[PDB]
């Protein structure tokens, strides 16, 4: 229903991702059909489809749930997250997904699994030499794709560059096999299969070369609620946004993680053991800021996107 | 021809190409990228297939063959 997460110490990186996943309908659907297949051993999969079965069954429709053993197993199976210390979400969005995917893959062999079937896509990278106009082309999967972003743009802008053509010359030059040598090229890296969930992550963060040190960027990048892909041949599908994994803080090496959710029209702000229905104008501050990109910035970082 | 070319997609976008083994490990990998970005090891993380690379593991273990495009990312801390 519409329950917060207890935090155990710097956790809200793990119920931040806990809170976007619940609200993934084909996720959630899919950890509590595991649940009910009602598995005897333990490990992180069955701690999740425990967490999920409880939030999906509490007596209230409002309340706070203690993903107690969830958090227990996750730090002992990966030394990692084996701390105190606050962590990436994203970090630990696909350490969980690559988790759940091993144990129903080991599961199988006691092919793709259910959690690929929700996450996965797949690019084709196309590396054309401009020296021969010999073109290679090589497919690569992924579970979320991790876009750079700019200054006043929107995740279409930084969708769109993603798959652009770059060239590659100078230090960056290809190596071609029929050349046989380093020779200019054009590299592109299209969407050959769109997953029924997009994830998109946000690249808000830059090294600085001469300072030996690396910043956040709280630049202000607009989510869409809805965004329409295309595939090179299924033509395209329609996205609609279900869930916001949003970092806040000026810096990147400490942080509160929040997420904001759609459910059944309105939007939910969940900031561990607190939820509250916000305003749909609300979700236009998780863009980032617009003057003083120095200052504490509460950023989108994650999207969710929702096949139709 | 015991080393291939694979690409890295860097925080701004930009691709650079790196010229590994498949032996490397991706702490060598993560070297690699240092010399050209500046970023330590120890703030990198390698997206490749879906998947978030181990140090400790190799090129060959993930058969990352020629061509392949690593994904770039660092950190954004919370608690
Ligand atoms: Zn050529």
């Amino acid at each position: 229903h519409y329950f917060g997460l207890v935090n155990f110490g710097n956790t809200c990186y793990c119920n931040s991702v806990l809170q976007a996943l619940y609200f993934c309908r084909p996720f959630r659907e899919n950890v509590l059909a595991y649940k009910a297949q009602q598995k005897k051993k333990e490990n992180l999969l069955t701690c999740l489809a425990d967490l999920f079965h409880s939030i999906a069954t509490q007596k209230k429709k409002v309340g706070v749930i203690p993903p107690k053993k969830f958090i227990s197993r996750l730090r002992k199976e990966n030394d990692l997250f084996d701390n105190y210390m606050q962590q990436d979400a994203h970090e630990f969005l696909n350490y969980l997904l690559n988790t759940i995917a091993d144990i129903l893959q080991e599961e199988k062999k006691q092919e793709l699994t259910w959690v690929h079937e929700i996450f996965q896509g797949t690019l084709t990278n196309e590396t054309r030499c401009l020296n021969c106009e010999t073109v290679s082309s090589k497919d690569e999967d992924f579970l979320d794709l991790s876009v750079d972003v700019e200054q006043n743009t929107s995740i279409t802008h930084c969708l769109r560059d993603f798959s652009n053509t770059e060239t590659l010359c100078s230090e960056q030059k290809y190596y071609c096999e029929t050349c046989c040598s380093k020779q200019e090229a054009q590299k592109r890296m299209r969407v050959k299969k769109l997953p029924m969930i997009l994830a998109l992550h946000l690249k808000r963060f830059k090294y600085m070369e001469q300072l030996h040190r690396y910043t956040k960027l709280s630049y202000r990048v607009v989510f869409p609620l809805e965004l329409r892909l295309f595939n090179t041949s299924n033509l395209d599908r329609m996205y609609d946004l279900v869930a916001v994994v949003v970092h806040c803080g000026s810096g990147p090496n400490r942080g509160h993680y929040i997420t904001i959710v759609k459910s059944h029209g309105f939007w939910l702000l969940f900031d561990d053991d607190i939820v509250e229905k916000i305003d749909a104008q609300a979700i236009e501050e998780f863009y980032g800021l617009t003057s003083d990109i120095s200052k504490n910035s509460e950023s989108g970082y994650i999207l969710f996107y929702q096949s139709r | 021809g015991s080393h291939m070319q694979i690409f890295v997609k860097t925080l701004t976008g930009k691709t650079i190409t790196l010229e590994v083994e498949p032996s490397d490990t991706i702490e060598n990998v993560k070297a690699k990228i240092q010399d050209k970005e500046g970023i330590p090891p120890d703030q990198q993380r390698l997206i490749f297939a879906g998947k978030q690379l181990e140090d400790g593991r190799t090129l060959s273990d993930y058969n990352i063959q020629k061509e392949s495009t690593l994904h770039l990312v660092l950190r954004l801390r919370g608690g």
